[PDB]
RNA sequence: CAGAAUAAGCACCGGCUAACUCUGUGCCAGCAGCCGCGGUAAUACAGAGGGUGCGAGCGUUAAUCGGAUUUACUGGGCGUAAAGCGUGCGUAGGCGGCUUAUUAAGUCGGAUGUGAAAUCCCCGAGCUUAACUUGGGAAUUGCAUUCGAUACUGGUGAGCUAG
RNA sequence: UAGUUGGUGGGGUAAAGGCCUACCAAGGCGACGAUCUGUAGCGGGUCUGAGAGGAUGAUCCGCCACACUGGGACUGAGACAC
């Protein structure tokens, strides 16, 4: 089925995560239908840890697609965020 | 909104189908020059309307036979 | 035989102004009088005049001299029947880096190169004249 | 030409061949020599230069120049040979690397030891 | 790497006075022989030299005296043509932006080559960090201080004995009782001085 | 004033009894602020040449109208088999260009210019060329005074 | 906490090309990318001294582009250097005199859609710095649909006489 | 080039179609290079270059084809299935 979920990116020992809408057949960091933002599990300084899109994020769950359990938890802490 | 391409007719032989020539011209990518290139379409005419010689109008439709995929749509100008 | 009357007109603009003389006469048509009415008012000759007869029409052009030199140091033609040169508002050129002018053949009608940047617009490159 | 003539047929560009066939784009070829000699340089130069006979892994029998003072190369010698040409000789485009494969370094040498293979005296 | 190495050689080859011996005594008086390049064949300064040959001494020179090798000043060659302006003036711009010689303007290192020390060995302090690179560009606002382990010892002492005796440059204003300045901004290169030419070093690169 | 040697060179004639060698010198002389010349100078000695070449290029000077540093437009020049393209450019960028072209340039005072060499590179017919191309650029001052406009106008 | 204590090689010095001398040896040994050097005063061969350029690297070979305007669209040539068919006639093709009306194919302008992400460039952020990672922008110089302009080229109708 | 090109009736497929078949007609492609023959996975990209251009398809991403060599189907939403 269509799956929202993370895939990854960055170097060695410092992953950076991109949350992307995509058919669970394909390979973690192959194609993709829609990238609606990012993760940085070890942001320091300025940098930004979580920026998801509410508005897409909602369209796609209207149209069928499964979050995976760590998107659910992003999603959540986002919604307490804003 | 069909796609539409007009050229003239070159062959009636066959039965319930029409040849026809369409030109174009367009800029050579190297050297600049205008020339000319052209390209024959099989098209379907049930009625036999056209002949050889008139202009006519063709779009795009679904297939017919191996090689035809455009019919007519109105004979610009006979021959 | 004759292919290229604009040629035919420049060259012999040219060939009279490296000969010193005062003026040059040749046949006549509307877009041989558009390209001399664009040089005299650009300053490269004084005058330039249609003379009927019949039905034959003769272009005249009073040609310019400045410190015993032509002013017309420089006419090229560049467009030709056997390559035409089309070009759009970004890509028209500049002749000595905008001190010559680029005679063009626009929808608006035949301007130089720097009114058709201002009108932004574009056409058929014709000559460059410096 | 003119734009017409381009138009019909365009411009001819001509490749160029390898001047060491032999390699067969390979910066190295290990080989078997067949015959050690001592051939005469073409003029105005009079010497006596020290050439082999080489069956490369390739298929392509070569000639091979030997250089350094002493070698001690000899039939039935299984030699490294790379890109190179004497100049001088004619028919010889190829070097044989010392300290190779059976190749030895020059002895009693101490400038530019990597070039001929010799190894660092204390 | 690093250079070890003779420095009165360099300078000497170089034909003026690098600044690396401290000044404590008069260069001339140190070396007694400028004017005399060190060899079996040295010769006069008069000698004439080829284009390529003084394009290539105005490089070394500039080298010599900032201690940098050669792939990081090509790296800064290039990283000045990118930046916009005049790229010879950036090049000195970023030779004179180093931590290293940015202590040594400063004034606690009686040479660069002491600068470099104590960089490495964790005896100067970036804001407050405990930087140890002396390849550290310092970007305006920057805050050049003394640790509390490099505070106390007879060297420091000697060397801001020194720098009282020379003359701290406007850019930097360095408090000697704190040990501790701020760099304003890149000196400009009137300030810089007239000697070195830059231009030769462009066109080097060009070629 | 600057003064440059772009070449010297060894020539010989036959006689009875074997060869008679002499040699010599081309020469440009520039004040760098706009005044150029070049010249050539022959004779049995070396010295005796380039100084005969100093003054033949002393006798033979034109004056250049600069734009800044740079040339008012890119130029085509051309002497015999050499042709000549010099372009006009960005302040910092230099004079990138050959040697022969160099001397002449720097004579003439242009310090930003990239300049190309098409054809022969004999040294005395490219310093001819590159002469011949900066004597025949032209203003806009006086482009505006021979179309009898202004330079406003002009632009 | 211990103490300078555990740590520097490679190539080259006739011209192109920054850096020269002695010894040994002599058209031999040999060096050699090209011009070249070597028959007893070789700064071109082997060693040594001194230097020069790089540096945890330094040299050689192999391979592509550049220099190469030696395939020339930008941007070359054919009297003697390479290059006008022995000379006509003519088929396909290329190009084609003047005026006027119409069309809008070429040509030109505007709008919409598309041109995945990564990569290139620009301004920032996280890495002690840099590599590297990353946020946004620009760019993707094209393609398709549609609405407009009519000077030039082409299509159509009509007129003309300098070919 | 003789199912070859087109048409009609029928068959067949999830679906248009000479995809198959009986008949009818003589068509169809080609100097704008058909047919034959040599070589080759293709693009985003990468290297070089002032640009035009030239060379190239390791590592990253999209598409295609293949699984000791050749011919087949079965099961299943989906294979002619490393």
């Amino acid at each position: 089925m269509v799956v929202i979920r993370l895939a990854r990116g960055g170097a060695k020992k410092r992953p950076f995560y991109q949350i992307v809408v995509t058919d669970s057949r394909n390979a973690r960091d192959g194609r993709f239908i829609e990238r609606i933002g990012f993760f940085n599990p070890t942001a320091q300084g300025q940098a930004e840890k979580l920026r998801l899109d509410a508005d897409r994020f909602a369209h796609w769950v209207s149209q069928g697609a499964q979050p995976s359990e760590r998107v659910a938890s992003l999603a959540a802490q986002a919604k307490k965020a804003t | 909104t069909v796609r539409t391409l007009t050229g003239k007719v070159v062959s009636d032989k066959m039965d319930k189908s029409i040849v026809v020539l369409i030109e174009r011209r367009v800029q050579h990518p190297l050297y600049g020059k205008s020339i000319r290139r052209s390209t024959k379409l099989h098209a379907h005419d049930e009625n036999n309307v056209a002949k050889i010689g008139d202009v006519v109008t063709i779009k795009e439709s679904r297939p017919i036979s191996k090689t035809k995929a455009w019919t007519l749509v109105e004979v610009v100008e006979a021959a | 035989s004759m292919q290229d009357t604009v040629a035919d007109m420049l060259t012999r603009v040219r060939n009279a102004q490296m000969a010193k003389k005062q003026t040059v006469s040749m046949p006549s048509s509307k877009l041989k009088v558009a390209i001399a009415n664009v040089l005299q008012q650009e300053g490269y000759i004084s005058n330039v005049e249609v003379a009927q007869e019949e039905t034959k029409s003769t272009l005249t052009i009073t040609l310019k001299y400045f410190e015993g030199k032509p002013v017309i140091e420089m006419v090229k033609r560049v467009s030709r029947p056997g390559l035409r040169q089309y070009r759009g508002k970004d890509k028209l050129p500049s002749v000595k880096q905008g001190l010559g002018i680029a005679i063009v053949s626009t929808s608006k009608g035949i301007m130089t190169d720097r009114a058709a940047r201002a009108a932004g617009i574009g056409g058929e490159v014709i000559a460059f004249v410096s | 030409a003119t734009t017409n003539q381009l138009i019909r047929k365009g411009r001819t560009t001509l490749v160029e061949k390898s001047k060491v066939p032999a390699l067969k784009a390979c910066p190295q070829r290990r080989g078997v020599c067949t015959r050690v000699y001592t051939t005469t340089p073409k003029k105005p130069n009079s010497a006596m230069r020290k050439v082999c006979r080489v069956r490369l892994t390739s298929g392509f029998e070569v000639s091979s120049y030997i250089g350094g003072e002493g070698h001690n190369l000899q039939e039935h010698s299984v030699v490294l040979i790379r890109g190179g040409r004497v100049k001088d000789l004619p028919g010889v485009r190829y070097h044989t690397v010392r300290g190779s494969l059976d190749c030895a370094g020059v002895k009693d040498r101490n400038q530019s030891r990597s070039k001929y293979g010799a190894k660092r005296p204390k | 790497a690093r250079y070890i190495g003779p420095k009165c050689k360099l300078s000497r080859r170089e034909g003026t006075d690098l600044q690396l011996k401290s000044g404590v005594k008069p260069f001339d008086v140190k070396t007694k022989k400028a004017n005399k390049a060190p060899g079996q064949h040295g010769q006069a300064r008069g000698g004439k030299q080829s284009e390529y040959s003084l394009q290539l001494r105005e490089k070394q020179k500039v080298r010599r005296i900032y201690g940098v090798l050669e792939r990081q000043f090509s790296n800064y060659y290039k990283e000045a043509a990118r930046v916009k302006g005049a790229t010879g003036e950036n090049l000195l711009k970023l030779l004179e932006s180093r931590l290293d010689n940015v202590v040594y303007r400063m004034g606690f290192g009686s040479t660069r080559a002491e600068a470099r020390q104590l960089v490495s060995h964790r005896s100067i302090t970036l804001n407050g960090r405990r930087v140890n690179i002396a390849s550290i560009q310092v970007k305006a606002g920057d805050v050049i201080a003394v640790h509390e382990g490099a505070k106390q010892q007879l060297r420091i002492k000697n060397a801001i004995e020194l720098a009282a005796q020379r003359g701290i440059p406007a850019w930097i204003e360095v408090d000697h009782s704190k040990l501790e300045g701020t760099f304003k901004a890149a000196p400009d290169r009137s300030d810089l001085p007239a000697e070195i030419n830059e231009s030769l070093i462009v066109e080097l690169y060009s070629k | 004033l600057v003064e440059k040697l772009v070449a010297v060179d060894r020539v010989a004639k036959v006689v009875k009894g074997g060869r008679i060698f002499s040699f010599t010198a081309l020469t440009v002389v520039g004040d760098g602020n706009g005044r150029v010349g070049f010249g050539r100078g022959k004779a049995r000695e070396v010295p005796a040449a380039i100084s005969k070449a100093l003054e033949a290029a002393r006798r033979n000077m034109i004056t250049v109208d600069l734009a800044g540093t740079t040339l008012q437009h890119p130029v085509n020049a051309r002497h015999g088999a050499s042709r000549v393209y010099m372009q006009p450019a960005s302040e910092g960028t230099g004079v990138i260009a050959g040697g022969a072209m160099r001397a002449v340039l720097e004579a003439a005072g242009v310090h930003n210019v990239l300049a190309k060499c098409y054809g022969s590179t004999n040294a005395a017919n490219v310093v001819n060329a590159t002469f011949k191309g900066l004597r025949d650029m032209t203003s806009p001052e006086k482009v505006a005074a021979k179309r009898g406009k202004s330079v406003e106008e002009i632009q």
